[PDB]
Formats: structure tokens, C-alpha cells, sequence
């Protein structure tokens, strides 16, 4: 018979109200006489308006738009880990021919009830505060938010250089496969970052979803999705895998646009309302699936980057009543020099601490009351003004372990170290240390139990625990060596 | 009667149907579905169109499309058959062990009773929690708010709460998680199967559980909300019971019609709002009650809206809030268990009537006590002691009591916490905080009262904390 | 109502809003091309300047206009429906509209019965049949000309491109 | 197809008869030389004017002590 | 020190590669294409196989 | 082709082409104009109508009248004879010294380069501010964005850059005027003329000045934008340069097309805005780079209403900033000059690797301490103008050298200033200020350190009042 063919009824705008195609399938890819793609999404009694991917000026009315006749679908693999791909997954880096065997469709949902499983396999990410407040494991959903550079980029940075000794470790639950779907980030900045990665090598186990910033709107809104089925990808084949959607903010930027630009509502706030449903569903995509999947798990790191704490943003609002918690950062800290950044309330982990170490657990079970006490404290008249003495100590304490929650740039940890210094802290051995030293100590006693207690590091990497022994060889290595570090 | 997709704008899915139109609110079935693609009708547009909202695919679908109509809203399995079962908001098996075993089958928009049919006089449920029914006396059929910490167990104490009054009564239980977490949902289940709440084994479970989780279109998980209702006007009326609804939240309702409201061109409302945001909620709420069959006595987790009320959506459900419940993660902090905001557990149905000045009054004394106490602390929390007299130490001590027994030991959690979940008779709880509050028990420890159920069982304990 | 026959060719609104009532009006009692040629004819009675000249002009103001269309151009056989619907555009100013629902008729008898492939080699020449790939050959006795306009140059397009497509 | 890959035929007849005509601003015009120096002088910038077709020597150095 | 030598020889014969592609690709392409249709017959071979298509499309 | 006014609606004029639309961006010349009244196709609206922007107004034009497309966007004269020439957005002379006279053309949208020519990471360039350097750390070649309200000598400030660097640079300038007063552009101008630097016995001068005024219609405005890019383009790729490029204000480009968004029909945007904000500046932003074809150092002037930045526009362009020069009206108001905000005149980049910790970690002592004395300020209100908790105090009082010691004269600005520039060549800086943590200066005075340049200057400087 004949094919389906159809015209560009008008363009402009990259809304193409488009003739014909009725047969049109819902988010059908058409392809256009500009030789660009475009999604089908508004069918329209009489036309389709049609988002054109990238640019249009290409185009110019009653041009013919032939149907593709698929709804997309996304290269999956893991050749991506290490791969820079634009989204469609394709060698933005200029490696060229990615290895991309798969192909999956993107709009593949979110699994059962059933097939799930609760995450109380940990995580981690080298980043001591933040898995010793907020203690991670596999399939989550969290929001990490925070401002330009709130290290802000560092943030991901320094979980994935901690996962790669994961990936050095064998496990799933330990060779994380990241997922960098980077949204509007100019490619000067992806450029910078890619390099960094590389650098770190952990891409190697990554794939760099990007979507810079200049980047047509689909493109971005889609990138997501798009990591999301690369990711439910390795979900199914167990892997566990780590999105980091960055960001959802400059998605939504788009996506509102995008309706808008379709005519179509926005919603609350003026921006969508099933943008949440947009991303309630693609955060849906991450789970942590039991066995059946291979364990399956995408734990996702959503992030948005915030403007002036709004959080009463529509968006986070939205997103507040999603995730598994959000990780709030604080700028002044930061400016403090204090890195990590970090408002810790604010902060959460609702999940807590099934996925965490019990050799954490134990020593930060009780930082974070001392901390806990001491934030009040940490308050109260903070100046130069006395304390009753269990206060005096508990701030001084607080502090230490401030300077302990500090972590250096580009400097992730393991469990262990931290679990060290954690207990360092909470046995009290550096509060008599006025705390400008403590970062001294730290790194000194990191390069001596590296020297000798890896004994212990790698024992507690084992007993992926501490034991009353493990204790005790930690105790004498810092009294004294503390002693030492000191003296 | 057939329909064609004219357009798919969305999830909205505007069908014309060629062929008769039937209801509003009519579920039409499209025809070419692999997942049963009911369109809620949601208006009769003109020109054999109907607006209609597609509630599963939205994607794939081709124009044109035809859609045989289901000729009326949406049918989904009802009876007891329903009871522990994960019912999707088709009313369908996310239990995934198989279909549910229904044989009724119920529209999910059930109309709201009669002014007749109230019990026109709702009169105070007990729970069998001390904290609960004095300071918060619930009303049988009641709608009651809960503000409350996150996984806390706000649910343990609710599944203690369907243990103690779903089991204590004849009452079931609906669930309905809406927009919630698939994930909280599936750790819950396991954490329900495993509490029993839910029991494999009971395959009439305490609970129905329904789920509108925030991943469907919203109309699914909005409808979740009338569904709930349906299964649960089953066991009001035809299980003459006092049903049990938990719908979490109702915020996610809300919010969900709303997400609507824009995409419908409805226009809203001021702070954004669906404009039938109370429709919504009137009818609905219209629609719990205590019939003179049974109550549907309907425990609404939840979430604040903007953290405040003035949203205008909790101004109004406090129109329909009659037993408020804040619950003070501090006291549970204070490992108090169960430790709500006691102030803020509150009910305007307390009376020196219905539940009669035994109650009101004694508790009335309490809660003041308690504020009393409270307002001493305040004092000698800065300035060290006898900064009272211990007469006000006394109401301190005896508030300190009241307020442990308060905590009951738990039963759902035994499992962390070892003792069980008590069960504390509406007398002797006002009796049992009178006389804590007479002193009378004053000359006795206040951990006695710690997690006891029964005023006796914290004198027990009071007993024996005097070894 | 009165169910209706919506047999496409047509437009779907777009006065296929109107053409589908003459879809089920013509339709029945099949004056379909009776009418459909009615119109044919009438077209052109209009596309003198009875057309601009008071015909799609209103500085009158449509009024009045509206009142001695309907009586001394609408005053003729053509009207089953033919002036009467005509009668009913008028006032409803869908006289300037009227070029398209003829159209949309007339795409009817004359092209329902038609044809369309149209591929990237295709943009068919859209004769009128009923069944296919058949003519769709006979097209090549047709053959013998263009600039492929009915059908295509699938020269510089395909083929042309892709040199560049691969680099 | 080979009126197709009489194109891949067309240009590769082409990849000879400018191969072996010569190619680079021939075959072709001037337009290639005039980039092309600025292009590899581009490349000497992205090695630095340090003579990339000079062999290199290599330091002989010492540290502080007392 | 020796591999930058190397490569800047490596990372010209790559561009003027490159180059040579534009500049052959240009007019290879600008030169050849025209018997396609001067051979009127080589659009009756598009017309064959769209006979062909035509009727083995289907 | 020719096309007929079909409306005017404003300097939209929609146009039936019928005789075929060409692409969009396709510059059009209206016919019956003897201005050059380009169009600028916008949108294939359908119907064999464009929608199309003049850039400039529309008085006198009868329906129906012809524009004849250009067929192609805007070609305009590119390349080195430009510099020292004042072009509006029609590559015109408004130099007045007559034709550009770049042979080489261009199609005025120019694009965002791709990620293999990205040079992947940049470089600190110094700019010899204390502020700048030290605290924001300039690329070269980077999009530095300067926020900052209206007024307070921004454009001061930015000349002053100019002054010290375009003067010694290697490069060659370019300086949108987008939006910029006339008037501020004529005295700009004059002094361009004057400094020589516009010199007149060159069009290679060391900047190109492209002035696309308020006055214009925005659509001119908007797109003198991409002019200016499309020149420094050649420049960058072709002529190499390091190209210093001067927009004033990218907000008021993005301004305009949010201006155009509602009468293109489209809705605007949430704070009014034009919906496509961030492709519009994506596009412009990574229109704009260092690729190893030289780099487009790109010292943005970007308005900040209100100096609010949660306004989208800024909220945007952080991410497209690799230093945000966040201009403080407060520190302005406290007489400062440079009137920046500190902390948020920042580099995401700063490093005590990249800047050497010397730098990096003065900085955020500084940073830090300063903000603690925004605590401080809290304190004082209940304590008072030498009462409080005294190492606190010290470092109070040091804070305030450390504001002083920012404040630095300026050559241009005897209007501002009185003063004359005063010059600070990097290590005197982080020095100075490592110093003045290092307390050498705690028995100096304390505004002993106000308008100065190097440190030393203003140890002098104490001496000189008693």
C-alpha cells in the first residue's frame, strides 16, 4: 500500500503542528524532512504537535513528516561504563561507536510490589558525614541539594572516587555502576568533569549521561528517562547501578517550557503538575528490587541545585514528599572553609541506618547524639561566654567532630578510616587537641594505620565491623599514636 | 459504543466517542488493551466527546483508537474478599498472588448517605489507648487527622491501632497509599505480613490494602481515594462495621485532583488549588459516616500541605476534623511509647458529655496538669531546684506518671521491644490518670507507668518499680 | 441524536464540522454527489465577485447582507440544503470559509475513492482507487516526466546526503 | 544496489582518479594549504613550540640538603 | 618528552587526513553525481525496485 | 521572494510570504524600505505567514507592503577590520567611520562548539584586583558574569578592566553594548577615543565595539548579541584572540526576547519571562567558549533586578558562569569601591591547588571569618561601636581593615574616587591580605587600608595622617 507519510502542518517554535500520521503511537518518534527527530506528544484531533528535537529552522511548513512509527527506546550496556553519551547515547565524547549492543525502550516501568525488596544493603560514599548521618544503601532515591559549588559538583565527585575501590571490589554491592545523567551543564563544564572522571577513572564504570546546557528541551527533559532505562537496565541484570539525575531542576526548567511551548498547561506554582508524576515515576524506575532482579537496584541521587533555599519550590515541595531523604548542604560551612557543606537536620536520611555498617553504627550511633546534645549547645551563646563544664566539653567535642565531619576536597574515604577517626572522636582522644589540629591528626593517623592497621583496616573492612578487640587495637593505635601525632 | 482517540494530550485522552455516550464518571474500557485502559469520563465534551482521563498507558497509543465504552464508571472487586488483599486502584491484585476473590463488585463513586442515614449522633470510639481516647476520644465513623513523624511507625502505631480496634472490633481496615511510595509500601507489606496486621494467612487480613502510588496518572491515585471508600462502604454497611480507612494522605488527594485541575484547564483555586477542592473533600467526607449499619471511621494520615493549615485544604479538613492528632516525635523521643503530642492529641468531640466530665474533666484536669507540669519545667529546667514546691513537684511526679503511662508496651514492635501491645479500657484509664492525678498512687516510682496499658498495669508496675 | 455519519474525507471539524452533516445529510437520501457537485457549481456562481464584492464583504456590516443572501443570490436550484445551509453560513460567516468545506466535500465522491502513498520515493499522484499497489505500478506507463513532483527525486536526498552522512 | 554503490563506486572512482590525480588543495583548489599551515601550526600549539621533530634531553638535577 | 615529538607528526597525519577528506569529499561529491539521472534509466532503476516495491514492498 | 504585511503589530511584523517562507532566521528586507528594516523570520507560522521580528520599528508601512527576504539570516560584515568601529546589530557603522570593512561575511548564528573541542579546563587569569583574582578567580576565556545592579560604576568597574587589561592584551576585544545607554556608550566611546585605545589610526583597535542601545527595538537588541558573537567567532577561531568581550547586559537581551515572547503569541514565563530562557541562553552561553581556537573571554554584564538572582535569569546563568562576579550594592553602600560582594563573587573553580592554597586558603579564612563576623554583627547590636569579646574583637577590627583593604582607587573615577587607580599585582595581594591575617597591621589603623593598592601603601598611608 502506501507508507505513512505526513506534513509539517506549521513550525515554528519546534512545535510542529503536524498533519496526518493518525496512526500515530504515543511518543512515537517521527522523523522529519530536516532529517531530525521529533516526539509525537500532543495528538491532536486533528494534527499532532510535535517536539522537535534540537533546533528547528530546518524546517518550514507543510514539510513531510514520516512517521518513524516507534516510541524511542535508548541504547543500554555497559560499555557506557565508560562511555560520555548524549542521552540517545551517542559519542559526544568522540569515541565514536559506542558499544551499545542493547537497546531498550525507555518508558519501561517501574517494577511490582512484589518484585521490589526494602534496601538495608549498604552504601556509602567515602564521605564520612555524609554515610555515617545519612546511612546509604542500594535502590534509593535521595535529594542532594545544595548551591553552585556547594561542592556542589564535588559532591558527586567524591562518591563516585569513593565507589571505585567498590569497583575494585567485585561486588554489585560494591562496583556501583554511576550513572551521570548531567542536565544543562554546558559541555565546558561536562568537559571539566568528564576529565575528572576519567582522571578518578571511575568512569570506567560510568556512563555520562549528558545533556548540556544548550541542548534542545526534549533532550534534556529526556535524558533522565533515558538514564533511568539504561539503569533499570542493569537493575535487571542485578546491577546495581547509581543515578545521579543532575538535574531535575534544569529538567523541569524545560519540561515547563515545554508544555508551555505545547500550550499546554504548566501547572502549580506555574510550572507542571505531573512533572512530578514525571519524575515520580521515573524515580518509581529506581527501586531496590529483591533477588528475583539479581537484587536489582538503581540508587538514585537525584539532585537539584537550589536558589534561595526553596524548597517551598514547587518542585522540591513536590519532590520533599518523594525521596528517601534529601541531603541538605550548607554554604557556609563552605565559606568557613568547612567542607563538607552540610545543614545536617535539614539533611536526612529517613531510611537511616538499615544499609549501614554495624561498625558505624556503633561509633556513629553515638556521634550523632553528641552531636545531637551538642546542637543545642551549638546553639546556645556561642561567643564568648561560659558553659556549665559537660557543655563546655560536649561543644568541644562537637566541634572536633566538626572538624572531623570536615572531609577534604577530592578526598573520599572508606568505611573504615572514617569509622577510625569516628571513634577517635567519640572515645574522646582529639578533644584534647584544640581542633585546628585535629585535620592533622586525621591524616597523619590515616598514613600511620595505613602504614600499620590496615591490620585493622582491612580487619574492619572484614568484620566489616569492630569488635572488642578491634577496639582494643584501634584504642592503644591511637592513644598512642595520637600520643605521637601529638607529641 | 465506540470511541475513537481523537487526541492524547497526556493522560487526558480525549475520546470522541462515535457511538453513545454514556455516564460521567463512566469507565470506558479502550480497546486495544493489554493493561485494561479504563478512561474515567470526566466530562461530555460536546460533539460525542468526551474528556476523559486514560488511567493506565499513555503512551503507544494510536489515534483513532477505539475504545468500547464500559458503559458505566469503574466496577472493582468488593466484598470480604477485598480483606487482605494489595488492590491496586483498579481494585486488582499488586498482592501479585493471584486475583482478589471477590465476587461483588462496587462503583468506586458510592454516593454519599442520607441525612437519615447518619448516626446523627456519632458517638465516641475508644481505641484502647489511653492517650488516644482521653485526650483525642475518637467519634465512631469519625474522620481524624494525623500529623505525625516520619518512620517513626506511625504505622506500627497503626497497625497497633488495627490490632487494638480493627481486632478489638468488628472493625476492618482500608488502606488506601495513595501517592505513597511503592517502596514504603512493599517494606510495609513485608513489615504488615510479618506484624500479622497482615497475615498470610488471614487472607482476609485485618486491612485491605489499596495503593494510588504517585507513579499512575493522578486520577488513578485520586480515585484511590473513592475506591478506598468503596471497599470500605463494604464493610460499613454490609459488614455493619465500623471500617477502619486510612487514607495516606490526603494531601496527596488533593494535590493529586489538582495536578489535574491545570491539565483539565479547569481553573484552580487561589494557592493553586483544584477549584473543587472541596467538592472533593466534601463528598467524600460526606460520604464516611456512621451509617446505622456500621462507621467508617476513617484515620486519614496526614502529610501538611506547606507545613501549615491555612493551605486551605487543612482549614477544611478541620471541618471534617473532630480529633486531631499531632504527634510529638520529642516524646517518642523521650522513648515515651506511645508519645504523641498530648496537648495536640486533641478532639473537639471531648465533652463532659458524650464522653462525659468523667473524662473531660479528669482529663481536663490532666491536660492542663500536663501543662502545668509543663510550666514548671520551664522554671526548674533553668534554675536548677526547689525552685517549686513539691506540691507542684508532685503534679510534676504525678503528670510524670500520667505521662508514662501514656507508653504501652508494644505488641506489632514486641518483636523490638519485647512486652506487648496493652489495651487500656476507657474507665480505667480515667480513673487511672485521676488517681495518679489524686496522688493516690503518688508514693510510687513513674516508670511503672512507662509502657503500660491499663491503669492497673501501671499500678503493677508501680508496684513493683517499689521492687 | 441522530447518530452520524462520520465516513472520513470529511476533515474532523474544520467544517467537516459542516461537511459531516452534509456526510450524513447528502448521505442519506445520497444526493451525496448530487450535492457535492451542487456545490462544484455553485463555487464558481460565488467566485465572481457577488464573492468580494458584498459576498465576503460586509461594509454593510453582515446584516442585512446576511438577509438578501439568503434571498437574491440564495434564490436558486441549488438548494436541497444547497442554499439552505448556505442560508445557515451566512450569518454565520463561513462564506469565506466555503472554499474548504467544499473541499472537504468534495474529497467525497470525487476523492474518498482516492489515493496517497508517499513515501521519501513516494507522493502519489493520488488516483482514484480502492485498492492498492496496483496503479501504483501502472504509474510506471505513466512515467515519463516531472521534476518527480508525484513522486519523488530521491537524488539528492537520498543517496545525496549520505556521502555526508557518513562524513 | 550498485547505482548506489555505483556511488560508493561514483566517489570511490573518485577515491582513485583524485588519489591518483593527488588531494589536499588538489583536485580541490588552493582552500586547503591556506587553512592547512595555520591548522598544523595549531597543532605546534597543541605540543607547544617546543620542536616536536627535535629529539629531546632530559634533566640532571639536585634537590637541598646541609 | 619523546612522545610529544610523536604525536604532534601522529596529530597532523590525522588532521591532513581530515582535511583531504573535506576537500576530496568536496569534490568528489560536487563532481560525481550526475549519471544517476543523465542515465534517465538510473531513476527507472529507482522505478524498478519501486515496482518492485511497489509491488514487493508488500 | 516578497511578502506582504499582512499585520504590524509593532516591529512583529507578520508576513505572508507565499512565495515561499524561507528558513527561519532568515533575514528579510522590507521592501518600501529604504531603512534597512530587517526581519528576522521567526516562526513558519503556517498559512504562508511568518511570523517575523523586525529588529527595528515600524512606523510607515501601508498593509500589504513587500518585504523581500534576504534568503538567508543576516549576513553582516566579520573579522579584524571591525575593531575601534561601533556597529549596532546590522554590522552598521555607527562608528561613523563608514563601512565595516570585514569582506569576510557572516550568517549570523553562530553555534556552540562540540565536546571534543572542548578544552576540557581553563585557566586563572588575574586581572591585578585583589577582589577579582582573589576571590573569583578570573578564566581566561571563560563566562564570567557579572551581577550586579546598575550604576555603581559596574560599567566603571568594566571599563577599568578594560583599562588594565585590554590596554595589555594580546588579544583582540569585543564589546556588545547590548542595551546600553547612548549616552554612556557616546562618553564611552569618547573615552575610548581619548585612551587612544580607541585609536583612530586603527579599526584594530584593541576592542570592537557593537552597540545595540535601549532605544533599538529590542529584536535589534537582542540579536546585536549574536552580531557580536559572530564576529568574535572570527576573531577567536580565525584571528585566534583572546577575545575580551564586553556585554552589557546579556539581561537586557534576554529581557528582550522575554519583551517579544508574549507578542510572538507564546506565553512568556513564570517571572515573566520567555519560556525558552535557558536554550536561549544555553545556545548563546556554549555559543560562546575557549576552544584551541582561541578563546572568548567573556565578561558579562548581567543586571540583577532587585538584585534579586532567584530571578530566573541570574538563577540560570550561574551555570553558565565559571566565575560570578556577584557586585554587592550593600559593600557599595559601604563606600566600597571596589564595591563588590565578596562571597559571592566567586569561581566554582578556586582551588588551593589551582590558586595554590597560599591563595585558596586565605581566601577562605577570609571567607570564613567575615562571615562569621556577619554574626558578629548581631552581637554588636547589643554590644556596641568598642564593646564586646575581645579576640572577637580583634578579628572585628581586622575585618574591618580587610574591608578597607579591598577598597582600591580608581584612575578613571575622580568622579567615583577622587583617587587614581591604584594597581595590585597578584602575590602583593593574597600576601597583603595573609599579612593582615598574619595581625602585622593590629596597632595599624584600620582605614589605614581604604583606597589603596598594595599593602605597604597603606601601612604609608597611616603615616600620612599622623
Amino acid at each position: 500500500d502506501l507508507e505513512e507519510t505526513g506534513r509539517v502542518l506549521s513550525i515554528g517554535d519546534g512545535i510542529a503542528r503536524v498533519h496526518g500520521l493518525r496512526n500515530v503511537q504515543a511518543e512515537e518518534m517521527v522523523e522529519f524532512s530536516s532529517g531530525l527527530k521529533g516526539m509525537s506528544l500532543n495528538l491532536e484531533p486533528d494534527n499532532v504537535g510535535v517536539v522537535v528535537f534540537g533546533n528547528d529552522k530546518l524546517i518550514k511548513e507543510g514539510d513531510i513528516v514520516k512517521r518513524t512509527g516507534a516510541i524511542v527506546d535508548v541504547p543500554v550496556g555497559e560499555e557506557l561504563l565508560g562511555r560520555v553519551v548524549d542521552a540517545l547515547g551517542n559519542a559526544i565524547d568522540g569515541k565514536g561507536p559506542i558499544g551499545s549492543k542493547a537497546r531498550r525502550r525507555v518508558g519501561l516501568k517501574a517494577p511490582g510490589i512484589i518484585p521490589r525488596i526494602s534496601v538495608r544493603e549498604p552504601m556509602q560514599t567515602g564521605i564520612k558525614a555524609v554515610d555515617s548521618l545519612v546511612p546509604i544503601g542500594r535502590g534509593q532515591r535521595e535529594l542532594i541539594i545544595g548551591d553552585r559549588q556547594t561542592g556542589k559538583t564535588s559532591i558527586a565527585i567524591d562518591t563516585i572516587i569513593n565507589q571505585k575501590r567498590f569497583n575494585d571490589g567485585t561486588d554489585e554491592k560494591k562496583k556501583l555502576y554511576c550513572i551521570y545523567v548531567a542536565i544543562g551543564q554546558k559541555r565546558s563544564t561536562v568537559a571539566q568533569l568528564v576529565k575528572r572522571l576519567t582522571d578518578a577513572d571511575a568512569m570506567k564504570y560510568t556512563i555520562v549521561v549528558s545533556a548540556t546546557a544548550s541542548d534542545a528541551a526534549p533532550l534534556q527533559y529526556l535524558a533522565p528517562y533515558s538514564g533511568c532505562s539504561m539503569g533499570e537496565y542493569f537493575r535487571d541484570n542485578g546491577k546495581h547501578a547509581l543515578i545521579i539525575y543532575d538535574d531535575l531542576s534544569k529538567q523541569a526548567v524545560a519540561y515547563r517550557q515545554m508544555s508551555l511551548l505545547l500550550r499546554r498547561p504548566p501547572g502549580r506554582e506555574a510550572y507542571p503538575g505531573d512533572v512530578f508524576y514525571l519524575h515520580s515515576r521515573l524515580l518509581e524506575r529506581a527501586a531496590k528490587m529483591n533477588d528475583a532482579f539479581g537484587g536489582g537496584s538503581l540508587t538514585a541521587l537525584p539532585v537539584i541545585e537550589t536558589q534561595a533555599g526553596d524548597v517551598s519550590a514547587y518542585i522540591p515541595t513536590n519532590v520533599i514528599s518523594i525521596t528517601d531523604g534529601q541531603i541538605f548542604l550548607e554554604t557556609e560551612l563552605f565559606y568557613k572553609g568547612i567542607r563538607p557543606a552540610i545543614n545536617v537536620g535539614l539533611s536526612v536520611s529517613r531510611v537511616g541506618s538499615a544499609a549501614q555498617t554495624r561498625a558505624m553504627k556503633q561509633v556513629a550511633g553515638t556521634m550523632k547524639l553528641e552531636l545531637a546534645q551538642y546542637r543545642e549547645v551549638a546553639a546556645f551563646a556561642q561567643f564568648g561566654s561560659d558553659l556549665d563544664a559537660a557543655t563546655q566539653q560536649l561543644l568541644s567535642r562537637g566541634v572536633r567532630l566538626t572538624e572531623l565531619l570536615k572531609q577534604g576536597q577530592y578526598s573520599p574515604m572508606a568505611i573504615e578510616e572514617q569509622v577510625a577517626v569516628i571513634y577517635a572522636g567519640v572515645r574522646g582522644y582529639l578533644d584534647k587537641l584544640e581542633p585546628s589540629k585535629i585535620t592533622k591528626f586525621e591524616n597523619a593517623f590515616l598514613s600511620h594505620v595505613i602504614s600499620q592497621h590496615q591490620a585493622l583496616l582491612g580487619k574492619i573492612r572484614t568484620d566489616g565491623k569492630i569488635s572488642e578487640e578491634s577496639d582494643a587495637k584501634l584504642k592503644e593505635i591511637v592513644t598512642n599514636f595520637l600520643a605521637g601525632f601529638e607529641a | 459504543t465506540t470511541g475513537r482517540i481523537v487526541a492524547v494530550i497526556g493522560a487526558v485522552v480525549d475520546v470522541q466517542f462515535d457511538e453513545g455516550l454514556p455516564p460521567i464518571l463512566n469507565a470506558l474500557e479502550v480497546q486495544g488493551r493489554e493493561t485494561r485502559l479504563v478512561l474515567e469520563v470526566a466530562q461530555h465534551l460536546g460533539e460525542s466527546t468526551v474528556r476523559t482521563i486514560a488511567m493506565d498507558g499513555t503512551e503507544g497509543l494510536v489515534r483513532g483508537q477505539k475504545v468500547l465504552d464500559s458503559g458505566a464508571p469503574i466496577r472493582i472487586p468488593v466484598g470480604p474478599e477485598t480483606l487482605g488483599r494489595i488492590m491496586n486502584v483498579i481494585g486488582e491484585p499488586i498482592d501479585e498472588r493471584g486475583p482478589i476473590k471477590t465476587k461483588q463488585f462496587a462503583a468506586i463513586h458510592a454516593e454519599a448517605p442520607e441525612f437519615v442515614e447518619m448516626s446523627v449522633e456519632q458517638e465516641i470510639l475508644v481505641t484502647g489507648i489511653k492517650v488516644v481516647d482521653l485526650l483525642a476520644p475518637y467519634a465512631k465513623g469519625g474522620k481524624i487527622g494525623l500529623f505525625g513523624g516520619a518512620g517513626v511507625g506511625k504505622t506500627v502505631l497503626i497497625m497497633e491501632l488495627i490490632n487494638n480496634v480493627a481486632k478489638a472490633h468488628g472493625g476492618y481496615s482500608v488502606f488506601a497509599g495513595v501517592g505513597e511510595r511503592t517502596r514504603e509500601g512493599n517494606d510495609l507489606y513485608h513489615e504488615m505480613i510479618e506484624s500479622g496486621v497482615i497475615n498470610l494467612k488471614d487472607a482476609t487480613s485485618k486491612v485491605a490494602l489499596v495503593y494510588g502510588q504517585m507513579n499512575e496518572p493522578p486520577g488513578a491515585r485520586a480515585r484511590v481515594a473513592l475506591t478506598g471508600l468503596t471497599v470500605a462502604e463494604y464493610f460499613r454497611d454490609q459488614e455493619g462495621q465500623d471500617v477502619l480507612l486510612f487514607i495516606d494522605n490526603i494531601f496527596r488527594f488533593t494535590q493529586a485532583g489538582s495536578e489535574v485541575s491545570a491539565l483539565l484547564g479547569r481553573i484552580p483555586s487561589a494557592v493553586g488549588y483544584q477549584p473543587t477542592l472541596a467538592t472533593d473533600m466534601g463528598t467524600m467526607q460526606e460520604r464516611i459516616t456512621t451509617t446505622k449499619k456500621g462507621s467508617i471511621t476513617s484515620v486519614q494520615a496526614i502529610y501538611v500541605p506547606a507545613d501549615d493549615l491555612t493551605d486551605p485544604a487543612p482549614a477544611t479538613t478541620f471541618a471534617h476534623l473532630d480529633a486531631t492528632t499531632v504527634l510529638s516525635r520529642a516524646i517518642a523521643e523521650l522513648g515515651i511509647y506511645p508519645a504523641v503530642d498530648p496537648l495536640d492529641s486533641t478532639s473537639r468531640i471531648m465533652d463532659p458529655n458524650i464522653v462525659g466530665s468523667e473524662h473531660y474533666d479528669v482529663a481536663r484536669g490532666v491536660q492542663k496538669i500536663l501543662q502545668d507540669y509543663k510550666s514548671l519545667q520551664d522554671i526548674i529546667a533553668i534554675l536548677g531546684m526547689d525552685e517549686l514546691s513539691e506540691e507542684d513537684k508532685l503534679t510534676v511526679s504525678r503528670a510524670r506518671k500520667i505521662q508514662r503511662f501514656l507508653s504501652q508496651p508494644f505488641q506489632v514492635a514486641e518483636v523490638f521491644t519485647g512486652h506487648l501491645g496493652k489495651l487500656v479500657p476507657l474507665k480505667e484509664t480515667i480513673k487511672g490518670f485521676q488517681q495518679i492525678l489524686a496522688g493516690e498512687y503518688d508514693h510510687l516510682p513513674e516508670q511503672a507507668f512507662y509502657m503500660v496499658g491499663p491503669i492497673e498495669e501501671a499500678v503493677a508496675k508501680a508496684d513493683k518499680l517499689a521492687e | 441524536f441522530a447518530k452520524l455519519v462520520r465516513p472520513p474525507v470529511q476533515i474532523y471539524g474544520i467544517e467537516g464540522r459542516y461537511a459531516t452533516a452534509l456526510y450524513s445529510a447528502a448521505s442519506k437520501q445520497n444526493k451525496l454527489e448530487q450535492v457535492e457537485k451542487e456545490l462544484l457549481r455553485v463555487g464558481q456562481i460565488l467566485k465572481e465577485p457577488k464573492m468580494a464584492a458584498s459576498l465576503l464583504n460586509p461594509y454593510v456590516k453582515r446584516s442585512v447582507k446576511v438577509k438578501s443572501l439568503s434571498d437574491m443570490t440564495a434564490k436558486e436550484k441549488f438548494s436541497p440544503l444547497t442554499s439552505n445551509l448556505i442560508n445557515l453560513l451566512a450569518e454565520n460567516g463561513r462564506l469565506t470559509n466555503t472554499p474548504a468545506v467544499i473541499s472537504a466535500f468534495s474529497t467525497m465522491m470525487s476523492v474518498h475513492r482516492g489515493e496517497v502513498p508517499c513515501t521519501v520515493t513516494t507522493a502519489s499522484a493520488l488516483d482514484e482507487t480502492t485498492l492498492t499497489e496496483l496503479k501504483t505500478v501502472l504509474k510506471s506507463f505513466l512515467s515519463k516526466g516531472q521534476v518527480l513532483k508525484l513522486e519523488v527525486k530521491i537524488d539528492p536526498s537520498i543517496m545525496g546526503g549520505m556521502i555526508v552522512r557518513i562524513g | 544496489l550498485d547505482p548506489v554503490q555505483k556511488l560508493f563506486v561514483d566517489k570511490i572512482r573518485e577515491y582513485r582518479t583524485k588519489r591518483q590525480t593527488s588531494g589536499g588543495p588538489v583536485d580541490a583548489g588552493p582552500e586547503y594549504q591556506q587553512d592547512l599551515d595555520r591548522e598544523l601550526f595549531k597543532l605546534k600549539q597543541m605540543y607547544g613550540k617546543a620542536d616536536m621533530n627535535t629529539f629531546p634531553n632530559f634533566t640532571f638535577e639536585d634537590p637541598k640538603f646541609e | 618528552e619523546v612522545k610529544n615529538r610523536l604525536d604532534y607528526h601522529i596529530s597532523v597525519q590525522n588532521m591532513m587526513r581530515q582535511k583531504e577528506q573535506e576537500h576530496m569529499i568536496n569534490w568528489v561529491e560536487k563532481r560525481v553525481v550526475q549519471s544517476i539521472s543523465a542515465q534517465q534509466e538510473k531513476e527507472t532503476i529507482a522505478k524498478c525496485i519501486a515496482d518492485l516495491k511497489l509491488l514487493s514492498k508488500k
